[PDB]
This record gives structure tokens, sequence and C-alpha cells, in this order.
């Protein structure tokens, strides 16, 4: 165990227009070992109904994984991505910005 | 370069206190997922994950997971084994990944096989290009290559590489046809961001591309730039496409020296772009 | 469709 940390990116399936329905996506990648904890917060609070893709890995054996939720962008919401991995001494959030 | 892989990769995972290590396993036609297993699974099964393969018949599931059941539990087997071979205590959790499969060009014919191993995230043991030898990372494979070599595996990893991996890719090939042999072009444009009134922000974007190969480059005067650049990986938008940017800060009045190069299978001509101020 | 080996390091 060296262990590798998760990148992290949060991002829109599509082009994000208020009150246009679309998927709000978290992808992890890069990490090992393999445990690891995604959470998708609106306004800082837990969204429920969260998916993810089936755990596949990288040629450099590092694995990756796509959460993603279905949502409706406004104005004013804020979205983030909240990561938990080994290799974080506490759980680390990126915002979601609709240009990134 | 009309050329095709499948691979599938195989993650097994040990958890001390908590079970028997996990099997999961995920198989590919290029970036395009089609199967799954999971030893975890209320009822385990391989199971699929894109439309076209969703044909096949009962024995095709039921082999399959049989496949899956026996490659599990040997796993463990060689889990238990490299803890051994590494002196280790029974109190970690340890990763035993494989990956592996065939690629093929525009007429279905071999290229390349591939069948390897990593331990805790480290090259453990490869089957060379030849199919028929051995790359052992160090004394503890090189345990694994005698074992490997008394049970011949490699002379019968070369037959389902030649063998049943490209017929099989092939017959996926031609019944995915319509997304597996389509290549969507990116969708591109160039943003504009004030930093500072002395600075600014470009940033080339490319959305819904497949496959994920891609390549994004700013030049400066025609130079090729990687200084006061930013480029993020590509990643998955969840509706089989990709999407990826790459960012340049430059100086305020300076943006019509800066062209954001793009490549991609799915494009005639490469593109250039500039930002084209509204 | 995956390699019908079961194979042990």
């Amino acid at each position: 165990m060296i262990q590798r940390t998760p990148k992290i990116q949060v991002y829109s399936r599509h082009p994000a227009e208020n009150g246009k329905s679309n998927f709000l996506n978290c992808y992890v990648s890069g990490f090992h070992p393999s445990d690891i904890e995604v959470d998708l917060l609106k306004n800082g609070e837990r969204i429920e109904k969260v998916e993810h893709s089936d755990l596949s890995f990288s040629k450099d054996w590092s694995f990756y994984l796509l959460y993603y939720t279905e949502f409706t962008p406004t104005e004013k919401d804020e979205y983030a991505c909240r990561v938990n991995h080994v290799t974080l001494s506490q759980p680390k959030i990126v915002k979601w910005d609709r240009d990134m | 370069m009309g050329s095709h892989s499948m691979r599938y990769f195989y993650t097994s995972v040990s958890r001390p206190g908590r079970g028997e290590p996990r099997f999961i396993s995920v198989g590919y036609v290029d970036d395009t997922q089609f199967v799954r297993f999971d030893s975890d699974a209320a009822s385990p099964r391989e199971e699929p994950r894109a439309p076209w393969i969703e044909q096949e018949g009962p024995e095709y599931w039921d082999r399959n997971t049989q496949i899956y059941k026996a490659q599990a539990q040997t796993d463990r087997e060689s889990l238990r084994n490299l803890r051994g071979y590494y002196n280790q205590s029974e109190a970690g959790s340890h990763t035993l990944q494989s990956m592996y499969g065939c690629d093929v060009g525009p007429d279905g014919r071999l290229l390349r096989g591939h069948n390897q191993y990593a331990y805790d995230g480290k090259d453990y043991i490869a089957l060379n290009e030849d199919l028929r030898s051995w790359t052992a990372a160090d004394t503890a494979a090189q345990i694994s290559q005698r074992k490997l070599e008394a049970a011949r595996v490699a002379e019968q990893d070369r037959a389902y590489l030649e063998g049943e991996c490209v017929e099989w890719l092939r017959r996926y090939l031609e019944n995915g046809k319509d997304k597996l042999e389509r290549a969507d072009p990116p969708k591109t444009h160039v943003t504009h961001h004030p930093i500072s009134d002395h600075e600014a922000t470009l940033r080339c974007w490319a959305l819904g591309f497949y496959p994920a190969e891609i390549t994004l480059t700013w030049q400066r005067d025609g130079e090729d730039q990687t200084q006061d650049t930013e480029l993020v990986e590509t990643r998955p938008a969840g509706d089989r496409t990709f999407q990826k940017w790459t960012a340049v800060v430059v100086p305020s009045g300076e943006e019509q020296r800066y062209t954001c190069h793009v490549q991609h299978e799915g494009l005639p001509k490469p593109l250039t772009l500039r930002w084209e101020p509204s | 469709t995956p390699q019908d080996l079961n194979t042990m390091l």
C-alpha cells in the first residue's frame, strides 16, 4: 500500500439551463485502493437517489467510478460532490461550477 | 486504426473480519461497457450492460456466470498465496486485479493479446506479447510464474486470445454495429472569462464525442503551449459520450494569438478554433 | 465472452 488519492470532477451531462432537467455527475478516478464513499449534495445536504457505474480501472490499475443523479438546475441551488477515501484526513467537497 | 478491442477487468478485494473477498468483473468493447458480475449481488450472475448484448441466449449468461464463480474462488486462493509470498499478516486488506483481451484491425485479424495482473496496484506478472512467456516483477511473482508454466497456462491463454476472444469481439461488433463502429465527433466551443483586468482564461471544450481518445491543444503564435495551461482528464457524460476541456491564461488583448487544435476519429479534418467575441 | 480458465497465482 502506496495508495493513490482520487481525482474528482463535478459536472453536468448537458450544458446547464435553469429549469431544464439534466444529470449531475461526480467522476472519481485515479484512486487506489477501491473502497470509496461518494455523495452528491444539494445546498449541503445529501441527495438520496444517486446511482453509480460498475467498478472498473485504467491501464495504470487505478479505479474509476461515475456517480450521477437526475436534477433540475436553478439560478440559486448549489450542488457539490463529497468524497471520502483512506487517503484523505477528512471528506473532500468539490462544488459544481457550470463552466467546468 | 479502424481497430477494436475487447477487454475484461477483474477486481478481487479481501476484507478481513468482513467476509470473504469480493470479486467484480466488467467487460468492454472499446469504450463501451457490455457486461458485469458482482459476487456481492443478491444472486450473482453475468448481467447485460448494453442493448446489443441482451439478445444472447440463457446458455451465454449461465456459462459465463459459472466462469466468474470459478474465477472468484481461484482468486481467493491466489490472494491467500500472495499474502504468504510477501510474508504479510492476516489483518490487512489486499487487491488482486486482472486485465485481459485482444485487439483487432479493420479486417478482424488479431493485432495483439494481453493477460496481466497487479497486486495492491503494482504490476505483478504479465503474459508477454509473444503469448508464450511471462514477465514477473519480483521473486514472489517468480513463484507464480513457475506455477503458470507447470499448468501450461500461456498455451491456453494463446488459444483463447487468438480464437474465442477474436471470434466473440467480431460477433459483438456486428451485433452492436450502429454504436460500436460509429465515431461521434466532438461539439466544440471556446469560452472567455476575465481573471483580472490584464489576464483572461480561454477554455476550449469538446462534448458529446465517442470514442474517448481525443487531443486538445492550445497554440500561441502557432507553438504548442503547456505553460499557464490546465487540461482535465477525459470524463464520461453518462449517455455513452465523453467530455474534455483545456484552458490557457492569456494577456488581455492577445486572445487572437491563441488557437485550440482538436483531433478526433470522428473528424474528417482536425479543427482549429479561436475565441470569437460577440 | 470471458476466458474459461481459472488460473491461480
